């Protein structure tokens, strides 16, 4: 649903209140769970725009 | 552009790991340390020795005619056994 | 080309990086665990006043000691006194 | 309960320990009750280690 | 003297045997010394290739 | 000396402790020696920390 460019923006935010290393174990621990979700989600959605100007660009039948 | 996209996510999933890792190695460098530290506990503060120099760590090795010599921090105190009351 | 190159160096960079920090990390609990267990490192005695001997000052001349060690406990009266 | 707190009555218990304040019989039962403390903490160690591997792990 | 290629390959060598784990500290930090000094230098070539190529592209 | 060696000794000086066979008088002068291993010891991982942390950096 979120765009591209949120996703860039909600992983910034969930780093950066990381690396103060000022959390709950419960708490930091649980939210690193979604920091691989966004980085895995986000990959995956570029492996797919990278595939289509591949095929639009070269002489493809 | 995209492969810049894909370089940047690539940087921030690293510095991802690197800070869990260094959080859960901290966490585990100190409860290691205070179970050791509980564990140190060796017998479980005074030592009695017999007149030979031969330590007693069995009560029933007394003879309840000698004069055992305790070894305290100060000093050494000195008497002669004549009770038991093993447990 | 340039770019796969590129990102090729860059995994490289941070597995290094991973695989000394951990084999470090290691090296500090295993020597941190042994210097406690150091730092750390008999049998009780007490009169009968319910207190566990800790000063000659508590002794006296005459009195009763008892003493429990691992099996049980024991007891005797002071027969010389030679703090030092 | 929380796992900062197991650490953190672990430690008073330790400290406490260590001064030698108490005597031989009540002396134990706090030692009983630090073994406690010890078996939890490391139960929630190990799960914590378990589901960092299986996401970071390339499968 | 060494050209990329055998840049990429001489780092694969040293990787391969530090994570096999099976070395003394002393030894380690001096590989891994030679490691990150070795990725530094791959690097920037690549970057010269990059800033090259931009400047032969463009009309300039 | 090595660092593997240091700890080589200082790992079995703590067990002999741990033992208890051995007096007062002997104990105590095996406490000296494992101290200034682990003093000398522990320097030479404080440095190691300082040369990772250094090339890690921006330089």
């Amino acid at each position: 649903p979120a765009s591209f460019e949120k996703a860039l923006s909600e992983l910034e935010q969930i780093v950066t209140r990381l690396e103060s290393g000022d959390l709950p174990l419960e708490e930091a621990l649980n939210e690193f769970e979604r920091g691989v979700q966004l980085a895995r989600q986000g990959q995956a959605k570029l492996q797919q725009a990278e595939q289509r100007v591949q095929i639009l660009l070269s002489d493809n039948e | 552009k995209i492969h810049r996209a894909q370089t940047r996510i690539q940087q921030l999933e690293y510095r991802l790991a690197e800070t869990l890792r260094a959080q859960l190695s901290a966490t585990r460098e100190r409860f290691g340390n205070a179970v050791t530290h509980l564990e140190a506990v060796s017998p479980l503060y005074s030592v009695t020795t017999a007149t030979d120099g031969n330590v007693l760590k069995k009560v029933k090795q007394v003879k309840a005619g000698e004069m055992l010599t305790t070894r305290l921090e100060d000093g050494w105190i000195e008497s002669e056994v004549k009770n038991i009351q093993p447990v």
